[PDB]
């Protein structure tokens, strides 16, 4: 029963849109399966994309989209990949809808899914006045004062880093004590040490302290842990690691995954973590996967 | 970027 393709790409953001798109300029039967909850959906701007900067994220999303549905060979569906499983006529793809597909090869695009500290006030924040990205949102603090909520020992990296876009205090939170170095050089850049538990956000961007003492700030950022939006890679062997934040998908310098046919680009890869580069390495998987369809 | 990239 099941509709046969030649290359079906999983989640229809700016990663898979790149790599169908590879796809359908190569004459070949492409569909991409695509739930429709992108990562950046809270943030009314996209920034640091080259001939897109400013722009609207559903907007950028929205043209993509038409200009790969443009190719007649290429197809969506909006649902959601549940099961994926290798047998010998390729891949077979169960969604939640009931449907079934089936394909040669497989482009992993789904993205991730951020996990947001447990800190009262955050998640309603999120993408308006608390950030995980300073080269996405740094630059509209004006050089402004910027909180960096701390985390576990990365945060520290963020906390020396923030200082580019202002004025920056690290907010330790109780939960990690920066060695002698790493005051000294967090004193070096000019960054102030709060190390109070906090308690609560409120107003836009305001910290409260388990002592009471509130600290205004014009932006937040946490350097959060993320988890993958499928587990559809898992479900087909492909070998995840664990990065700094969370796992990634493996794979080699050509998006191809630990199993052979299933290509990654995005934000499940090592590499990625903004649009720019899930364009790239996107379009990268695309001519990889049809690379591989020709020559097999 | 995955980090400081
Ligand atoms: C608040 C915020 C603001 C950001 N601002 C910027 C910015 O200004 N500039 C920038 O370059 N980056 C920004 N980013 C980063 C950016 O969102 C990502 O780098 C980028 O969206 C990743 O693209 P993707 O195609 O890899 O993932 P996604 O955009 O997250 O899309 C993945 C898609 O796959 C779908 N999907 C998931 N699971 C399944 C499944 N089982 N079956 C079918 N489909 C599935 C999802 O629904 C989703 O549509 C921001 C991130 C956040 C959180
Ligand atoms: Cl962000």
């Amino acid at each position: 029963s099941p509709m046969l393709f030649d290359v079906i790409v999983i989640g229809g953001s700016h990663a898979g849109q790149s790599a169908a798109l590879q796809i359908a300029r190569a004459r070949r039967r492409v569909l991409v399966i695509d739930a429709g909850a992108r990562r950046n959906r809270f943030a009314s701007q996209s920034h640091g994309v080259i001939g897109q900067d400013g722009r609207s994220p559903d907007a950028i999303a929205a043209d993509g989209k038409a200009q790969l549905l443009a190719y007649p060979n290429a197809q969506w569906r909006e649902d959601s990949v549940v099961r994926a499983e290798r047998s010998d006529a390729g891949y077979t793809l169960i969604c939640a809808s009931g449907q079934h597909y089936r394909a040669c090869q497989l482009v992993l695009a789904f993205g991730v899914v951020d996990e947001l500290p447990e800190l009262e006030g955050l998640e309603e924040r999120w993408g308006e006045s608390v950030f995980h990205c300073p080269y996405c949102h740094g630059y509209e603090l004006d050089g402004g004062r910027i909180g960096v909520l701390g985390s576990g020992p990365l945060s520290y990296l963020s906390a020396m880093l923030m200082p580019e876009w202002g004025q920056t205090v690290f907010l330790t939170d109780a939960s990690f004590e920066p060695d002698e170095e790493q005051r000294e050089a967090l004193a070096r850049r000019g960054v102030e040490i709060v190390r109070d538990r906090i308690a609560r956000i409120v107003d836009r961007a305001t910290v409260e302290l388990a002592d009471g003492r509130r600290i205004a700030f014009d932006g937040l950022f946490t350097m959060n842990r993320m988890r993958l939006s499928s587990p559809v890679a898992e479900q087909l062997g492909c070998a995840i690691e664990e990065g700094p934040l969370g796992p990634y998908v493996r794979t080699d310098d050509a998006m191809e995954t630990s199993t052979p046919g299933v290509f990654a680009c995005g934000d499940i890869t090592h590499r990625g973590g903004t649009v720019a580069l899930a364009i790239g390495n996107g379009a990268l998987a695309g001519i990889a996967a049809h690379r591989k369809l020709v020559f097999g | 970027x995955x980090x400081t990239v």
